[PDB]
């Protein structure tokens, strides 16, 4: 389904998990609104400096704006022809809709 | 066939020396929470000091 | 019956004026929607049970 | 040669802490202006913008 | 002249609520639901656990 949370206040626990689990194990498209954030782009090299959790994104106070950094990666040299391969990799869990 | 929402900027006068402020001040106003009497008094004091 | 004559007496001689002591003016944003669309501006400090 | 992103914003200098203005984030954040009165302030508020 | 009234601050009340839960179901650990709400709501949620 395509979920749309407006009141992320009285949602409480247990239910806050069934939402954050059905997105992973059933391909649910969820949504939030009261969450306010200040975004700033981040260079490919150096990587991330701060990482938040999917449980805290469901309990954050209504009027407290936290910053969550978004990765760039346009200018990043690709690997050499001879090197070890990979196995079932990265899953990203959040997306801005602004832009 | 329903309405909408716009602004007028008081352009219907064409008399100078009045209406100095424009549209944009209203947009800034309808963004903050509604301030009570004691909050306004506090806000005046803070900017002053 | 004697105990009721004590309740009725206590209410009869009850002189209490109410001076507004303590308050809060909650910032419109934090307490939200269902609890915001119900309180008229400023409440006390000792909101009871309802 | 080899600059990732070159963006524009408010000056870190002209608007300084000598006038309460503070912007580490990219957003002009002031410490106190409009606030809950009876209640204590918050560690972070969207009103601080 | 004629001394009469004696002022309080927070009124009492004649009729009040009283609850009696039993164990095996109760969870006296969690007393939280929000922030500036846990002080506007509960007790009105801690007397109805």
């Amino acid at each position: 389904v395509h979920m749309t949370i407006n009141e992320r206040a009285g949602m409480s626990k247990l239910v806050a998990d069934n939402i954050i689990a059905s997105v992973i194990k059933s391909n649910w498209v969820v949504d939030i609104h009261d969450i306010e954030y200040t975004a700033e782009v981040m260079t490919p090299s150096e990587g991330y400096t701060q990482h938040v959790d999917a449980e805290s994104i469901m309990t954050a106070p209504k009027g407290k704006l936290f910053h969550l950094q978004f990765m760039d990666g346009l200018l990043r040299p690709e690997p050499s022809a001879f090197d070890p391969p990979a196995s079932g990799e990265d899953m990203r869990l959040i997306y801005p809709l602004q832009p | 066939r329903y309405h909408e929402s716009v602004l007028e900027i008081a352009d219907i006068f064409d008399q100078a020396d009045f209406i100095q402020t424009s549209d944009a001040v209203r947009q800034l106003r309808a963004l903050m929470p509604t301030l009570s009497t004691s909050q306004i008094r506090h806000a005046i004091e803070r900017i002053a000091q | 019956v004697s105990g009721l004559l004590m309740v009725l007496f206590k209410v009869m001689t009850d002189n209490r004026l109410v001076i507004v002591g303590e308050t809060t003016t909650p910032m419109s944003n934090t307490l939200s929607t269902v609890v915001n669309n119900v309180l008229r501006t400023t409440y006390h400090n000792n909101v009871g049970v309802n | 040669y080899g600059a990732a992103v070159v963006n524009i914003d408010l000056n870190r200098d002209f608007f300084d802490t000598a006038t309460g203005i503070d912007l580490t984030k990219g957003i002009p954040l002031v410490q106190d202006l409009l606030v809950p009165i009876g209640v204590t302030a918050g560690a972070e508020q969207s009103a601080e913008y | 002249l004629s001394d009469d009234f004696k002022q309080i601050s927070d009124p009492k009340g004649y009729l009040t609520y009283s609850v009696k839960y039993e164990d095996q179901f109760t969870k006296k650990d969690k007393l939280r639901a929000s922030e500036a709400d846990d002080r506007i709501v509960g007790p009105t949620v801690n007397l109805f656990k």
